[PDB]
RNA sequence: CAGCUAGUUGGUGGGGUAACGGCCUACCAAGGCAAUGACGUGUAGCUAUGCUGAGAAGUAGAAUAGCCACAAUGGGACUG
RNA sequence: AUUGGGCGUAAAGCAAGCGCAGGCGGAUUGAAAAGUCUGGUGUUAAAGGCAGCUGCUUAACAGUUGUAUGCAUUGGAAAC
């Protein structure tokens, strides 16, 4: 079984969409030149299949997967609790 | 003891009714075994500057040691906003500086040594600076004796 | 088909080629997958080694050598270790 | 015991630590006070196996609520310190992350680095080996 | 300044410009647009030949000349040597440099170039003023 | 050019004998003024560090009869390998065919030598050379080819010849060698070659 | 250069495509991107590399090589 | 001026204050382990650069072998 997975925890911002969720996730990175670490925002996407209504605060995990539709490109694979 | 001159200077001082034109020089003098002393001394004439700036020289001279023939660590000559730089070059490369950098550094009897100027370039801070950076190095022995790592470590 | 060919990496008049395993739809001196020796066909008498590992491979999973190739492979014996494995 | 005189640590201890170092080695003092931490703590016994300083006693109160610490520095009869100068590569937002193999060596060997790769303070020599690179705390010299 | 703010701002460096920039500049016909393509050096046409004086320290009369290039920017330029071969719309060639003298200018003549001529009786350096090697 | 005009007046202003010691050995009342309408007193006005950089470079390339471009890439190719800098230079500008030819005595002059170098009188390790380039190495043989003895200028250098440790040599069959390298103080010592050496900040 | 975007956002049925897919289609909702710079302006083939620098790196993308785009200009499709 | 700059009189501290966002932030104990450090694996075309060597009458030059770098993933560590 040799396809990867990018383990990236993230945050769900707002599922307003039809059985969509938008996801957060917070990179940290060196900064090419001046050696400082920041870390930024990259929303991305993963629609809801049903099982549990993620709502604000509810902190996730994605894997990869086939391009499902344009701007909505990966899937849950695991989900932690609420804060 | 080879007593190379630097830099002369045509400096005067006006009073009424003409200028005293009276040039000073500088100039370095070295045992090439680690006697270094510095001259600078104003006169009306070229030979008396000279002498004086010589017998100023001589008469206050100092020591400075030899580690494989160069310093051995890093050190920043700090003096009147000049920096100039000294790094422990490699025995095979040889002296590499300017104009007092050089005429210091050989007539201290010095070898491979890595030099770059920083700020002011007048010739008087340059050998200021040198000399606060060549003092105050410190020996690795007289170290190790405030040190309770004496035995070569 | 993956050809054994030629490549003429030298200076003028002094062709030397390095024996390589390119595709068909590719040009001269062109990028490879994997390196097949060299040669320099102006000295003679053995100036012609090969590494004999992956040459080996590749004729095993799909390989078509040529005249000049034909040369090399014959004296060097990779017929009598390739036609007889085959089998 | 009973130093009946109000302390308070300044900032990060690296630079809390080294900035009282540096104010007593230009006055010739003998001591300074500060409040205690694990790291100041490691710090303090890293560099006095090095013998860089005297006698450093951490102190509480009849509770364990407050821990200062206190220490001397190395002399001579002269009147001379053991420590030369000292500057902090670390800083706060400006961390430093050096692997092994980059490792800067003080003043040809003269001087002391302080490298917590994983374990707590330890010399830059016996980091080196340990092959070991990471985070490097200040140079003294 | 602080890391916290050369990340919001980062640094920027002076930009120097150009010694000369008019023999950069080219321009075509057939939809005609400039692409500075750095020129070492354009010819030109004369349009107005005189003199002019030089400033304070100095005191003499340089020979100047107004050339339009072979695009369309106009620059003064001043004439090298003894005498000289302006012709009032003749076609030269220009070259850099800059002369202290005369303020504005800012180029010399290749002389020795398609129309003016090259001063003759010269045999010092025989390069510029454009002087071939003389019989010996 | 390759050649060079006059060979006294190079002596004269760079005070050093391009010969062994003829160079001003009173020839015609032989004099050491400086050349030029100007020889009167320009004795030690601006001797500056550049100026007297600049004499022993020349001083360095015009006894070995060299010109500026090739002088650099020798000094290139010779700081490209490892060891001590002015000894493993003067190793190698003491490798040129051409001074390995002067060093034999086989000819008076290394102008001469040079000549008769390029002209294919010279052969080198059974093979024949038309460069004055070559990089000789310890343990090459040279032989004159055999060929071409019968010429006066190449006698009377050949019989009378100052065999130098250095390089060996076999009179009668014309046959030398490169053995061990030349020492500092075997060849002539008028030039500092440390100013030269590090008068090259090129690189 | 402060808002930009309405197949644009998301779902449903079908078609389509070497395959995924608002790619299109019939229906539903108004959503989505954006100061961590959206949208716009001008600029430019990208990379290995060349020149320089001790270095952090500045700089052009020469010959040449990998990838990309084009064939007077703009569209369409067969065949393979 | 990250390595590698300053802001009294030489260019440069906003007239001052309240302050969102952001940056940085006391001490102690545990966990996880993103950073941080190190182990393995994969990968990072050739030419070119470096070094050696070979062959050009030798450099110019042609060729051979070795040589870095970064990333992904995987075993640990657990000072910060």
């Amino acid at each position: 079984k040799r396809n990867q997975r990018k383990v990236l925890i993230g945050i769900v911002k707002s599922t307003k969409n039809a059985k969509t969720a938008t996801v957060q996730v917070e990179s940290r990175f060196k900064h090419p030149l001046y050696h400082k670490s920041v870390v930024r925002h990259k929303k991305y996407q993963a629609h809801n299949e049903g099982e549990v209504l993620a709502k604000d605060g509810d902190k996730v995990q994605i894997v990869e997967t086939r391009p499902l539709s344009a701007t909505k490109r990966f899937r849950i694979a695991k989900i932690i609790e609420r804060a | 003891f080879e007593e190379r001159i630097v830099k002369l200077k045509r400096i005067s001082k006006t009073t009424k009714g003409g200028r005293n034109m009276r040039f000073s020089v500088l100039v370095v003098v070295g045992n090439r075994k680690g006697k270094i002393g510095y001259g600078i001394a104003k006169a009306l004439e070229v030979p008396n500057a000279i002498k004086k700036a010589i017998k100023a020289a001589h008469n206050s001279l100092h020591t400075i040691e030899i580690h494989k023939g160069s310093i051995y660590h890093e050190v920043i000559g700090r003096s009147g906003a000049s920096r100039v730089l000294l790094k422990p070059a490699p025995q095979g490369t040889g002296i590499i500086a300017g104009g007092a950098i050089r005429a210091i550094i050989e007539l201290a009897g010095y070898s491979d040594i890595y030099t770059k100027n920083l700020g002011r370039n007048t010739p008087i801070n340059m050998i200021h600076a040198t000399m606060d950076g060549i003092l105050k190095q410190l020996s690795p022995r007289r170290v190790a004796i405030l040190r309770n790592k004496n035995l070569n470590e | 088909m993956v050809k054994i060919r030629l490549m003429r990496m030298g200076r003028v008049h002094y062709p030397t080629y390095r024996i390589v395993a390119v595709d068909s739809r590719v040009k001269r001196d062109g990028k490879y997958i994997a390196l097949i020796g060299h040669l320099n066909p102006a000295l003679k008498e053995n100036k012609c080694k090969i590494d004999e590992a992956v040459a080996l491979e590749w004729l095993n999973k799909g390989a078509k050598p040529t005249d000049t190739v034909r040369s090399l492979f014959s004296q060097t014996g990779l017929w009598k270790k390739f036609v007889e494995s085959k089998k | 015991i009973t130093t009946t005189k109000p302390i308070k640590a300044h900032f990060d201890p690296v630079a809390d630590l080294l900035t009282k170092i540096n104010n007593a080695r230009k006055a010739k003092l003998m001591t300074v006070t500060t409040i205690a931490s694990k790291l100041k703590i490691a710090i303090l016994e890293i560099l006095v196996k090095e013998g860089y300083l005297a006698n450093f006693q951490v102190l509480e109160n009849k509770s364990k609520t407050k821990r200062i610490v206190t220490f001397n520095l190395k002399y001579t009869q002269r009147r001379i310190p053991s420590i030369n100068g000292v500057k902090q590569i670390s800083k706060p937002g400006l961390r430093i992350y050096r692997p092994f193999e980059k490792l800067p060596l003080v003043l040809n060997g003269l001087g002391i680095a302080i490298i917590s790769t994983s374990d707590g303070v330890m010399t830059d020599k016996v980091a080196r080996l340990k092959k070991i690179g990471g985070e490097i705390l200040a140079y003294v010299w | 300044a602080t890391i916290a703010q050369l990340i919001r701002k980062p640094r920027k460096k002076k930009k120097v410009k150009s010694k000369s920039p008019a023999l950069h500049y080219n321009l075509n016909l057939l939809n005609k647009k400039v692409t500075n393509v750095y020129s070492p050096l354009k010819r030109g046409v004369c349009t107005r030949v005189g003199t002019m004086t030089p400033k304070k320290p100095n005191s003499a009369l340089r020979k100047y000349a107004k050339v339009r290039l072979t695009n369309g920017f106009e620059v003064l330029t001043y004439i090298p040597g003894e005498g000289h071969n302006l012709q009032e719309h003749s076609v030269t060639l220009l070259r850099g440099g800059r002369v202290k003298d005369l303020p504005g200018v800012r180029y010399h003549i290749v002389r020795g170039t398609l129309d003016t001529v090259g001063v003759e009786k010269r045999r010092q350096q025989r390069s510029a003023y454009g002087a071939k090697k003389p019989k010996a | 050019m390759k050649y060079t005009g006059s060979i006294f007046k190079r002596s004269r202003r760079l005070g050093f004998s391009l010969l062994e010691n003829n160079k001003e050995f009173s020839k015609g009342k032989k004099r050491k003024t400086i050349p030029g309408q100007h020889g009167n007193r320009f004795r030690s006005s601006t001797m500056s560090g550049y100026a007297q950089q600049l004499q022993e470079k020349q001083r360095m390339q015009y006894m070995y009869g060299i010109t500026d471009k090739q002088f650099r890439r020798l000094f290139r190719l010779v700081l490209k390998q490892r060891g001590n800098l002015a000894v493993n230079l003067f190793r190698v500008l003491e490798s040129r065919l051409d001074n390995i030819v002067y060093r034999m005595g086989f000819a008076p002059t290394r102008r001469s030598a040079r000549q008769l170098v390029n002209h294919g009188h010279v052969l080198l390790n059974d093979r024949t050379v038309d460069t004055p380039s070559i990089i000789l190495n310890p343990g090459d043989k040279v032989r004159l080819k055999a060929k071409t003895i019968k010429i006066p200028i190449v006698k009377a250098a050949s019989e009378s010849g100052v065999v130098s440790p250095f390089v060996e040599t076999n009179n009668k069959t014309f046959e030398g060698t490169y053995v061990r390298f030349p020492e500092r103080s075997e060849l002539p010592a008028g030039i500092n070659e440390s100013y030269v050496v590090e008068w090259y900040k090129r690189l």
